[PDB]
């Protein structure tokens, strides 16, 4: 139940956050900019992942 | 105090049995954690035996299911008093409301899963407040009977114990009021006799070897149950008439 | 006497011993699993939440 | 790269004081405001009552005469006491007291090394005219909070009955809030002003509270840095 | 440390043999006959033996030819 | 009744704060109700349980 | 008085450029205050070059295409905002690739020098299709603080600070006689520009440095 009401947080996509349809080396900056507040959690981004 | 009541705990704390209803309405003469002594109007007294009103309470004491029941005032010394006005709250009851717990500041948020299917989070702000820290009464006896290999005892002479488990106790046998005990100290020690040990090989060797008489007696004392702890508030000594009784009887 | 080197000793016999933990209505045969304990401060059974 | 410095301390009424600290750069606003809030808010030497010795008293849970407070009050009345104490690390205050009204901690004999910051904290009410209560306090510095089941282990032959152990909360802090606001530099555009509003009860200063603070703090760090 | 023992079912099938088979093992490493043909970790019993299942070298099979090794090195020793 | 006592004081109308969290320092998203339940405990307490 | 100290224990290095650092005896609640706040320090606030003008030799302006490269020039600045760069003991420096034929232009054929090292020289840039088009272009770095666009500053978006990830773990750790207390995990990723363990060392002395000014001992 907690568990999955913070995945369904975590990845949804409101149409305007911080960081609208900027793009991303990877997941890491991904982290790296959630957890310094630059970018919002949900914004739709293009990210290079392998 | 229920900050979001009914308006019904006035009648459930007031017309139960546990607080202090005023019979008679005056001023307050005397307040004590024992009594309280109300001085009674003049025209709500009768003419014949005139006195003034007396209340006893009860102060910590055992309720069935092991909790404390407690009157404590809650008028102080000269105040004016209705007929029917509450004058000591009993337990979970302040100033004649019902209060059956405590209330406390709640967020609704999911916390790192501590709070997973049901379960609460406090903060040790509550429990350094000790404001659910709760008080139980348990009664703890010690029956001495009469065997058909001999009566038993409650001196305070105990085979094979260690003198430092023993300086709990008195002269008598029967721990002191007020000693805090942990799980496994002697309260009451009481020793029964027995005999015929029938003993072994090897076993009586050894008793031939150092010569130690096994005892015709056994511990058969009263001791706190495994894993609590508190303070010894109230001793009673129950004795058959025509039984010689003991020095802390 | 719960002496201050037995819990030392106790801390060597769990290490990988696994326990039995048991619901009451046992109805089907996930009702007994086995754990590893980790000792803890406390008097509750801390049990993982996806279990 | 430039490093803060402690400026104006305002002290809003009695006993709580907004410490302001005006040069931080980006992000050392937030990030020395939670540390700052969280050192001192855990962990600060302070003292509070933790033996009780009344005359008349066997146990803590019964009554005395003239008192028309149950003990056990009377020692969470004692628990929130706040005292403080200049050159010792215990030191035993006693009341001696007599007469109809309140029982108060002005009441408390006088001692140079201690000093009460309240003297209208009111412990107890008598009422026979003729009850005389008289107690032995011991008060104590500490750190953090130990309750009364986690002393007694070596339990000091608590064969003197009438000690009664009181759950000593040691910490003197009860509130610890801090803004961060935009500090207007000559040159440089942004630069973080902190104030670390603090409420205590009294028994800290709070120079010597953020002092401390970040004392600890930095002899955490220092573990694998190093002097300079 | 051992939390899954996948591997160890992948060298012995059965999913049933292997606790048969570790529990022999670990007899054997208990009960002093013999002594551990792994590193140990401060594991127990159980988990070395678990580990020797690992690593190959024990099965039924070869517990049945060391042991029978042992009865013949016990008729050499007869004298 | 409850919007307009809340007015009296100076709390917000929807009842919801903005909270901070004691850890990481940092606001959570979406401000949460906190508020004043009555509660109480139950005797079934542990030490007779276990 | 018990403001016993932890000290450092195994710095786990994995693989190659990102260590698992435990440390055992903290007291109550300090493990999320060295942990969020050496994880701020590091993550906001570090001296870091990061990528700031790279010259093609053939590119008028940025909007632009090259003969042979599989792709425009904006994707390929945006590979090269992951480029790893470090600078030993310059201020300024500038380098130069020189890249011919058919295949990838790789980090390694950027010209040599002896203090600027490029951690990793199989770095991908772009992708070479014409055999034709010697691809050559000119980069500076400059060093910086956080995250700048050129807003503040061919002009190239960037990312400063030399790690990747920081994440710290506070878990419980039974002491010999003490009955329960914090240990700290920090897992950390860096780019490799900074070995990891000089990376917390300069976030404690930024930490302290801050610290210095109104504590004392």
């Amino acid at each position: 139940q907690d568990v999955v009401l913070g995945l369904y947080y975590m990845t949804r996509d409101c149409v305007n956050a911080k960081g609208e349809g900027m793009v991303l080396t990877g997941p890491k900056e991904a982290e790296r900019l959630y957890r310094s507040g630059l970018a919002s959690l949900h914004a739709r981004v293009k990210v290079r992942i392998t | 105090k229920p900050l979001v009541g009914t308006g019904m705990e006035r009648a459930v704390a007031v017309d139960s049995g546990v607080t202090a209803v005023a019979k008679r309405g005056g001023v307050v003469q005397y307040v004590d954690a024992s009594r309280i002594v109300i001085k009674v109007n003049e025209d709500e007294m009768y003419p014949g035996e005139a006195g003034i009103d007396i209340y006893n309470l009860t102060k910590y004491t055992r309720s069935n299911q092991n909790t404390c029941i407690n009157q404590m005032p809650c008028v102080s010394l000269g105040e004016p008093v209705e007929r029917g006005d509450v004058l000591a709250d009993g337990p979970s009851t302040d100033l004649g409301e019902l209060a059956l717990g405590q209330n406390m500041r709640v967020a609704f948020m999911p916390w790192n899963g501590y709070n997973f299917e049901d379960s609460i989070l406090v903060s040790e702000r509550v429990v350094q407040e000790d404001r659910f820290t709760t008080i139980h009464i348990q009664e703890l006896a010690c029956v001495s009977r009469d065997t058909k290999l001999g009566p038993e005892e409650i001196t305070a002479d105990i085979p094979n114990v260690g003198e430092a488990a023993l300086s709990k106790l008195d002269e008598s046998g029967i721990v002191y009021i007020g000693a805090e005990v942990t799980g496994g100290d002697i309260l009451v020690g009481k020793v029964t006799p027995k005999g015929e040990t029938q003993l072994t090989p090897e076993e009586k060797l050894l008793r031939a070897i150092f010569g130690e008489k096994a005892s015709d007696v056994k511990d058969s004392s009263l001791r706190v149950p495994n894993g609590v702890s508190g303070t010894v508030i109230d001793v009673q000594v129950f004795t058959r008439d025509g039984v010689e009784k003991d020095k802390r009887a | 006497r719960e002496e201050a080197v037995v819990w030392d000793i106790l801390d060597e016999v769990i290490r990988e011993h696994p326990v039995l933990l048991n619901r009451a209505p046992t109805l089907h045969r996930l009702g007994i699993q086995a754990f590893e304990p980790v000792l803890i401060e406390g008097k509750a059974i801390q049990l993982h939440p996806l279990v | 790269f430039l490093k803060p410095r402690l400026v104006d301390i305002e002290q809003v009424s009695s006993t709580h004081a907004k410490v302001t600290l005006e040069p931080l750069e980006r992000g050392f606003g937030h990030t020395l405001g939670n540390a700052l809030r969280r050192i001192l808010l855990s962990s600060m030497p302070g003292c509070a009552v933790t033996e009780v010795e009344i005359d008349g008293v066997l146990h803590e849970y019964s009554t005395k005469e003239g008192v028309q407070e149950d003990i056990l009050e009377i020692l969470l009345n004692l628990k929130g006491l706040a005292v403080r104490v200049q050159g010792k690390d215990e030191v035993i205050l006693t009341l001696n007291k007599s007469g109809i009204g309140p029982v108060t901690a002005a009441d408390i004999t006088h001692d140079g090394d201690v000093e009460i910051v309240k003297p209208q904290h009111v412990i107890c009410h008598l009422t026979d005219e003729n009850a005389s209560i008289s107690m032995r306090i011991k008060v104590q510095r500490g750190r953090g909070y130990v309750p009364a089941s986690t002393r007694i282990h070596s339990e000091e032959d608590e064969r003197p009955i009438g000690r009664l152990l009181v759950d000593a909360c040691y910490s003197p802090v009860e509130r610890i809030a801090y803004n961060v606001e935009a500090a207007r530099v000559e040159q440089r555009t942004d630069l973080d002003k902190l104030v670390i509003e603090m409420e205590t009860n009294g028994t800290i200063d709070p120079e010597e509270a953020i002092r401390r603070a970040a004392t600890i703090l930095a002899e955490q760090l220092e573990a694998f840095v190093d002097l300079e | 440390a051992r939390v899954t023992v996948q591997d160890a079912v992948e060298k012995i099938g059965n999913r049933f043999d292997l606790v048969l088979v570790a529990a022999r093992r670990a007899r054997q490493m208990q009960v002093g006959g013999k002594d551990p043909l792994v590193p140990e970790e401060n594991d127990k019993t159980t988990v070395i033996a678990l580990r020797e299942i690992e690593e190959g070298l024990i099965n039924n099979q070869i517990l049945d030819v060391r042991e029978r090794q042992e009865q013949q090195e016990q008729e050499a020793a007869e004298l | 009744e409850i919007k307009e006592l809340l007015k009296l004081g100076d709390l917000p109308t929807s009842g919801q704060i903005r909270l901070y969290d004691g850890r990481t320092g940092e606001q959570f998203e979406r401000p949460v109700t906190v508020g004043y339940m009555y509660m109480l405990k139950l005797n079934h307490l542990v030490d007779d349980k276990m």
